[PDB]
RNA sequence: GCCAGCAUCAGUUUUGGUGGCAGGAUAAAUCCAUAGGAAUGUAGCUUGCCUCGGUAAGUAUUAUAGCCUGUG
RNA sequence: AGAACUGGCGAUGCGGGAUGAACCGAACGUAGAGUUAAGGUGCCGGAAUACACGCUCAUCAGACACCACAAAAGGUGUUAGUUCAUCUAGACAGCCGGACGGUGGCCAUGGAAGUCGGAAUCCGCUAAGGAGUGUGUAACAACUCACCGGCCGAAUGAACUA
RNA sequence: GCAGUCAAGCGUUCAUAGCGACAUUGCUUUUUGAUUCUUCGAUCGGCUCUUCCUAUCAUACCGAAGCAGAAUUCGGUAA
RNA sequence: GCUCCACACAAAUAGAUGGAUACGAAUAAGGCGUCCUUGUGGCGUCGCUGAACCAUAGCAGGCUAGCAACGGUGCACUUGGCGGAAAGGCCUUGGGUGCUUGCUGGCGAAUUGCAAUGUCAUUUGCGUGGGGAUAAAUCAUUUGUAUACGACUUAGA
């Protein structure tokens, strides 16, 4: 019963929800296709839940399901003969990552301009390349670090110096309270693909210049039971 | 409770050839060539396409198991050093009195000299392991760079040096003096 | 010692109003009738209202195994009065015969538990017919697809005192 | 000559077809096929050719040959025998140097005085012509 | 089944050894053992210096000099484990062990002698593999023996010798198979090998 | 520098006097002593469903 | 007179070889025939990885290997 | 500690327990042969370094135990079991991302915004997201877990017993 | 120590008897370091000289402490 | 009084009765042979105990006649080299000297009486005449670098 690893156990309020959760999300978007004409799948691979929540406010009417994509699979059907109606695991089968699947009875072309012309910013998200190239100045580094005059901003906080010196491989010393460096440190270049701390270091500067917009794949109408396929972003 | 036959897999790039009698490992690439007994291991070896090896064990228990992956690490070490290096930056501090790092040819024995560590007249010396190349980093200030293929012998040395400038009798809280390891990695 | 499988039947007496009593059968694994009917009597005295006076032994025999050279993998219930109430086990053995499993497991048990003859129950023996209802992994490891291993220590059993050759633990 | 060059440390392995001799017991010196595995200790083997009885067996009774055969796991003795002919394993074992010392030792044991009386004065006249060779 | 039997102590185990050696020497054998600074224990080294520590703190108190000597070579070690198997304060144990002779390395004359082992003593058989040991030389020098290093210059020039001799052997030995080789067909052969030669 | 070892010799005395501690506290513990739930039929038993059947 | 060897016997004892019998499920088995069944799936076949013919998953109940159960 | 039987030593040698008045066996004429008891068969020491199945590594293991003492437990040493749970509508471990909104919730204070403290501890939108598990800030920030999702592709976790 | 509270477990084939680890309350006299300190019936101590134990006072090496340095406190190996 | 040999008698005894028959290293690896790129190589082969290998016929081993081969082995000389851990042994050259069961012949054995272990493997001591060469210590005496007495330390033809 020994030579193993100790869970940390920690003492909080939430709980897993379990099979329970999964079967409502079944139930949820079986009684739903019944009741909505239009059903679309939107890849959403890294999103903020504001922006989810803009999304959804833009219609109170129509419907957005997020959830396992195994279970959304199983309720439209992976087979042709599990399938709750006709042609439909075509369109099951487009669902690739983050699938947020929405119920409406709108007009196609009305969802097809909303999701190409919705587009906001967001950070670079690694394995992607970002439009932008840094040099942090070779004197004091600031909280915006090369984004503004730093007559407006503030030296950035000392207890952030052992995470940019060991976790983001940056050069550091501080001079009081100030950090500090000696030389221009280059991150990214434009067309360079991101890596994971790359990523980080213009999240902590604080730099969302990337486009996020939604990607549209499909979608499948109830009255004619067929699917079609669009690829629009 | 006596496993029947356990395996683990050591994948081996294109560059790299390796000699394996009975438990003597050589491992020949690009950067040089590596040397390792495990005689005390008790395991079996084998060969499949040239691109893959196996260690077996049979009929043994939980530190047996144990004994075949870190050997499985091990050999992977050996590939990853003779192809790419194993590359150690280090960075020397001082508050008030500053450090003089260099480095001293004597009867062709290559020893590190750090002199004036928190104002002191003492020489401390700290000999360089074969396999092991020092150079002071340019443009960068009071770092020092321990390159190589065996990282045993690369992290051992880094280890030697910071710990020979340990501070004794003071509140470290207060006295950061001292050689401390910045990066590890690959060259 | 070597076990052996012993049917057995107890009458217990009749009596005026009661001719032809139920006649009670078990199964006894054991090394001979004597130790095989005292086991009866002891299991029969817990079960029902008889005694050793009180009842008789009607026809004591010997069960062969069917198949004494196919092997099985046999499943084995067994439970023991200790420490608190009684608690189950459930071990499986791949062997030939039913007395071969008891015996290794009276010897397990000895060996992984210190438990003894005296505290041992057998409940039920049971081939397991089809494959993937074997449930422990020590069994599951020897029903693999052309399963091969070697010996790797070999050592010579030494007739002399004295070698002349250095000897070799190969194969 | 840039490949790699691990060894290989054959064995003889324990698996159905893989003959061995028994060393002790009342076959004592008789050959039979490994039919199935029971544990890492155990296994069932069947000589009908030689007439060993099919049995459980453990492996410290038994030595394993380099010899095997083609043959299905669980096979009855019937398909044993005739596995064990079409391959004909009792030809190989005769050929093998094993079998050889064995059959030699105990011609050695069956010799008459006479007979070891013969066999040095064998050996003399072997002996002056191998040191003319010499 | 000879007048005297040289043992290799390399690789054996010390205890089984000195049991199968004295009850040897009992029955009349004379046994002559080399090689006793390659002798094995089982354990660890530090448990085994350890034991010799436990033994070396005892000694007679009001004059050290009559009290348990404690010896550092291995032959000494090896005889006195030996020793405490023999009843060596009858005059059958003295002359049992005046039959015994023990020796750091192989020297003269035994050096151009066969030597034998004994395989219910051998490490690699008695003992499990993944089992530490300890060898005997080393802890001799651990607890004050001041020779490890002459022993190993001396049999680096025996090996050196005893290699020019089987090289030499082996060549003759080549030439002898050959020439019985050719010798064999002969009609003289073919009766050997009925009668088994 | 090693320390001492206690011994494992017996010396009469303790044996006879643990024999005798033993021997009273039998009797105390005969004096104080003057002051099931069937496990069922465990899991892994892979032909448990046939039990149930014996019943009726 | 003293110490011994051998043969045939008796009493006590120890240790080998070999033969005839009686029982048990009138051993069980193995073995022979026959009816079914299945997998740690044999042949064959289908689709593919595809390093020259080795391969993965699908089929198929003895076929160019066999096994299990019952009955006799 | 008191009484009631019983057995033995005292008076009693023999074999064993390394040794021993009261433990095991067994009671005695002088000898021989055979078989045993209790206890034992690596060497001392007469007798298997016998056979078989497991377990155990102790920086002074153990080599008759006795919930007889130290005593009630502790241990990321090991083995075998029992119970309850999760899992191809993907479990455990890793990385990555989300981790929101009313709201900087109310008292308090020089300041305290989930995290010096006191007391509420609700609803909304959700796949899920505590009026917040910890690090941190003078306060914010940032990171983190709790919880959800993506990649990975088959077993896993907890409590107990021996 | 006495008398209690609670509850992890144990629990006549007890749910509402009993036992009960770890925690914890009261009594001992007081709240503002004023306590004048204040003894109350036992049926050994001192030379020479040797060694041993560690349960280490100092010396040696380390760990943790609001440990600035200096000094000190707690602890580990160590006779 | 001591000393080499041309040896009458005594001696073999914790226990002869064919031979103590020489690689190292590893063991989840090795030995032998062979080939070549000289390697942690390729190929073949062996183990599974010395139950081996070598010797091994003759009166406890005789006296003789041959055949074939120039091999084997013993004895004493002789050449040269190696070996210092306790070497004290190992190998080698040559010529003599015998034997040879490699093969074929001829004589003798007997009565040790039906077994009795049935005895077989240095010298000091005296014949031996080899037969020549010519040291020390202790006591006593003395010294005092020493000392209870012994001892120690020195000196003395």
């Amino acid at each position: 019963p020994r030579s193993k690893r100790s869970k940390l156990v920690t003492l909080a309020q939430t709980d897993k929800k379990g099979r329970e959760n999964k079967e409502r999300i079944f139930d949820e978007v079986r009684e739903a296709l019944d009741t909505y004409r239009y059903v679309w799948v939107l890849h959403l691979d890294d999103v903020r839940t504001p922006v989810l929540q803009e999304i959804r406010t833009s219609w109170a009417g129509s419907k957005l399901i997020m959830g396992k994509r195994k279970v959304l699979q199983k309720a439209l059907g992976e087979k042709r003969e599990e399938e709750y109606k006709e042609n439909l695991y075509q369109l099951s089968k487009l669902c690739s990552g983050v699938t947020g699947l929405l119920f409406t009875d709108e007009d196609v072309n009305t969802v097809k301009e909303y999701f190409k012309s919705y587009v906001r910013s967001d950070y670079s998200r690694p394995n992607t390349k970002a439009p932008l190239t840094f040099t942090i100045p070779e004197g004091i580094v600031y909280s915006r670090g090369g984004q503004i005059p730093a007559e407006e901003d503030v030296p950035m906080i000392h207890s952030l110096e052992p995470t940019m010196r060991n976790k983001f491989e940056i050069p550091t010393k501080i001079k009081a309270g100030k950090i500090t460096i000696d030389s221009p440190y280059l991150v990214c270049t434009e067309g360079e693909k991101l890596d994971v701390r790359q990523a980080l270091i213009l999240k902590q500067f604080g730099i969302a210049a990337s486009e996020f917009k939604v990607k549209v794949s499909a979608y499948y109408d109830n009255d004619s039971s067929t699917v079609e396929s669009t690829n629009i972003n | 409770m006596k496993y029947i036959q356990t395996e683990q897999q050591i994948e081996v790039p294109e560059g790299v050839t390796v000699s394996i009698k009975s438990r003597i490992v050589k491992v020949v690439g690009p950067r040089g060539t590596l040397t390792k007994n495990l005689k005390h291991i008790d395991v079996t070896f084998t060969k499949v396409n040239n691109q893959l090896i196996k260690v077996a064990v049979h009929n043994g228990g939980r530190k047996h198991v144990a004994a075949l992956r870190t050997v499985k690490s091990l050999v992977d070490n050996m590939i990853t050093g003779v192809t790419k290096g194993y590359k150690y930056k280090m960075r020397y501090v001082y508050a008030h009195f500053p450090i003089n790092v260099n480095i001293v040819e004597k009867d062709g024995a290559k020893f590190i000299e750090v002199r004036n560590f928190l104002g002191d007249k003492k020489i401390r010396n700290v000999p360089v392991r074969d396999g092991v190349t020092i150079e002071f980093s340019t443009n960068v200030k009071d770092e020092i760079v321990l390159s190589g293929n065996s990282v045993e012998d690369v992290s051992q040395n880094a280890a030697d040096l910071q710990q020979i400038c340990r501070v004794r009798n003071k509140d470290i809280r207060k006295f950061l003096d001292g050689i401390y390891v910045s990066h590890k990695g690959f060259i | 010692a070597h076990f052996k499988e012993y049917q057995v039947i107890g009458r217990r007496l009749p009596t005026e109003s009661v001719p032809e009593p139920k006649l009670f059968r078990m199964r006894i694994f054991a090394s001979n009738e004597v130790i095989a009917k005292s086991r009866y009597w002891y299991f029969l005295q817990k079960l029902h209202k008889v005694k050793k006076a009180s009842g008789e032994i009607v026809s004591i025999n010997q069960i062969n195994e069917a198949h004494p050279t196919k092997v099985k993998n046999f499943g084995v219930w067994v439970r023991y009065d200790s420490r608190s109430g009684t608690h189950n086990m459930y071990k499986e053995i791949r062997d030939v015969s039913r007395v071969a499993a008891v015996e290794t497991l009276y010897q397990d048990m000895a060996a992984r538990h210190r438990a003894r003859f005296r505290s041992i129950h057998i409940l039920k023996v049971a081939e397991i017919e089809k494959t993937a209802d074997v449930k422990r992994q020590y069994v599951k490891q020897f029903l693999t697809k052309d399963l091969k291993f070697p010996l790797p220590h070999r050592v010579q059993k030494s007739t002399k005192t004295f070698s002349y050759k250095r000897p070799s633990t190969f194969y | 000559s840039t490949d790699s060059i691990v060894k290989a440390s054959n064995w003889r392995l324990v698996e159905v077809g893989r003959v061995v001799l028994i060393k002790k017991g009342q076959s004592a010196g008789k050959l039979a096929a490994i039919v199935e595995i029971i544990d890492q200790k155990k296994v069932l083997i069947d000589g009908p050719k030689a007439g060993v009885p099919r049995q459980a067996i453990n492996l410290g009774q038994v030595v394993l040959t380099p010899l095997t055969f083609a043959l299905p796991r669980g096979a009855r003795t019937a398909t044993v025998s005739k596995k064990w002919a079409a391959a004909a394993v009792c030809e190989k074992w005769a050929a093998s140097s094993w079998a050889k010392k064995i059959a030699q030792r105990e011609r050695r044991a069956a010799l008459t005085d006479f007979e070891r009386f013969q066999v040095m004065v064998l050996r003399k006249q072997k002996r002056y012509t191998v040191k003319k060779a010499l | 089944v000879e007048p005297v039997v040289v043992i290799d102590g390399k690789g054996h185990l010390v205890g089984r050894l000195a049991s199968v050696v004295a009850k040897q020497l009992l029955n009349g054998q004379k046994i002559v053992v080399v090689r006793a600074e390659e002798l094995n224990i089982s354990g660890e080294f530090f448990r085994n210096k350890l034991k010799y520590h436990d033994f070396l703190r005892k000694a007679t108190a009001f004059n050290k000099t009559r009290g348990p000597f404690h010896f550092r070579a291995p032959s000494r070690i090896f005889y006195k484990a030996l020793r405490g198997m023999v009843s060596h304060k009858t005059a059958r144990g003295k002359a049992a062990l005046e039959r015994l002779k023990v020796f750091e390395g192989i020297p003269p004359p035994y050096d151009k002698k066969k030597r034998v082992v004994v395989p219910q003593a051998l490490r690699v058989l008695r003992l499990k593999p993944g089992r530490k040991y300890t060898t005997l030389g080393k802890l001799s020098t651990s607890v004050g023996w001041k020779y490890e290093d002459v022993v190993a210059k001396l049999e680096a020039k025996r090996k050196v010798s005893s290699a020019e001799y089987y090289a030499k052997k082996r060549a003759f030995t080549k030439k002898v198979a050959s020439a019985n080789a050719t010798a064999a067909e002969s009609d003289v052969a073919k009766q050997l090998a009925a009668l088994g030669y | 520098r090693v320390r001492k070892r206690q011994s494992r010799r017996t010396s009469t005395k303790l044996k006879e006097g643990i024999k005798k501690k033993a021997s009273a506290h039998r009797k105390k513990e005969k004096k104080m002593a003057k002051k099931k739930k069937d496990p069922g039929i465990p899991s892994n038993f892979p032909y448990k469903a046939k039990i149930l059947e014996e019943i009726e």
